[PDB]
């Protein structure tokens, strides 16, 4: 499922700025 | 027409304090550091408490060395400019400002509610109804900013906090400009990145409501409708056009959806001949009373718990460091008008 794959994803923590 | 006159009069309040900016309203010795409430690149937030009237607050610090690094002199000034100078029920209040020798200084109102972001990664995800009354909230707040040219650009549930009543307060303008036409700077979120920004294609307010359709997605979902492992996949993700919807999303937020994710700047929604009415008027509103939104009239989803004042059981924990303030001044010029 979409979701069982974003929770076993990196990027459900706090996801950082970009810029530069 | 209604309002038109509102913001008409929120714009002359605005362009007075943008003109003539408060500076040094406090010194850090007014206040007691308690815990810290989040991080960032190159600085913290911390619960305080002011001594002198024993009200609790968000004081921002930011190491002045660490800005000039990472070449956020300008967006750091851009900040504190722009939020001193607004003022809407779902914007956080920038209630003093200063400086020393090391850090800037920036004392906001304490919202203990905790992120937007906490919640939802708890709960999973949002109903449509709760996603709903917290979009409402972004569509008012955007129409306010933007009819003050200013653009938020970095939308996301981290930078959005829950206050007492369940209400939404947007927090961190580190990326907020005020500009009439056309910008070019490469910032944001990832997952949140309108597809002319990513494609360097100078760009303008459009990028909001892009980054609002994200946000309205992420809630109803749970997920983001673009995310990978790695940033470059989620940018060929967001410029390829396609888009898909979870089956248990309804058909009118789809819709809606379709409008503010549309990477064809001539057919986004809230850039429009309509302006932001496109919005307020899509069938997935119909229900939404925004004055009664606006007026805090609405009952909320859910009201965090709250254990008495200063409490912090909403926040994660972080890594603590002291305070420590150099003998020299560092960055003096490029501070100055902090
Ligand atoms: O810690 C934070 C930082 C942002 C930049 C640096 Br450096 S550190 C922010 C990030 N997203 C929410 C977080 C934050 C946490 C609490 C409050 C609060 O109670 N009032 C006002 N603003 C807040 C912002
Ligand atoms: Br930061």
């Amino acid at each position: 499922t979409t979701y069982a794959d974003f929770i076993a994803s990196g990027r459900t923590g706090r996801r950082n700025a970009i810029h530069d | 027409e209604s309002v038109k006159e509102f913001l008409a009069k929120a714009k002359e309040d605005f362009l007075k304090k943008w003109e003539s900016p408060a500076q040094n309203t406090a010194h850090l010795d007014q206040f007691e550091r308690i815990k810290t409430l989040g991080t960032g690149s190159f600085g913290r937030v911390m619960l305080v408490k002011h001594k002198e009237t024993g009200n609790h607050y968000a004081m921002k610090i930011l190491d002045k060395q660490k800005v000039v690094k990472l070449k956020q002199i300008e967006h750091t000034l851009n900040e504190k400019r722009i939020l001193q100078a607004v003022n809407f029920p779902f914007l956080v209040k920038l209630e003093f400002s200063f400086k020393d020798n090391s850090n800037l200084y920036m004392v906001m109102e304490y919202v203990p509610g905790g992120e937007m972001f906490s919640h939802l990664r708890r709960i999973g995800r949002f109903s449509e109804p709760h996603a709903r009354f917290y979009a409402a909230q972004i569509v008012l707040t955007f129409e306010y900013l933007h009819s003050l040219d200013l653009i938020y650009r970095d939308l996301k549930p981290e930078n959005l906090l829950i206050d007492q009543q369940g209400y939404i307060q947007v927090t961190d303008f580190g990326f907020a400009k005020r500009v009439k036409g056309r910008t070019w700077t490469l910032c944001g979120t990832p997952e949140y990145l309108a597809p002319e920004i990513i494609l360097s294609k100078g760009y303008n307010k459009a990028v909001d409501w892009w980054a609002l359709g994200v946000l309205i997605y992420e809630m109803a979902a749970g997920y983001p409708p673009f995310f990978a492992d790695q940033p470059i996949q989620i940018y060929e993700k967001i410029v390829s056009g396609k888009v898909r919807f979870p089956s248990h999303f309804s058909s009118d937020l789809k819709d809606l959806l379709r409008n503010l994710l549309q990477v064809d700047l001539t057919k986004r929604f809230g850039n429009l001949k309509n302006g932001v009415n496109d919005i307020k008027n899509h069938k997935w509103f119909a229900t939404t009373d925004w004055i009664a939104i606006y007026q805090r009239k609405v009952e909320a989803p859910f009201i965090p718990k709250f254990k008495g004042p200063g409490d912090t059981s909403n926040f994660d924990d972080y890594e603590e460091e002291e305070i420590r303030v150099s003998i020299n001044e560092k960055c003096g010029k490029e501070f100055s008008e902090f």
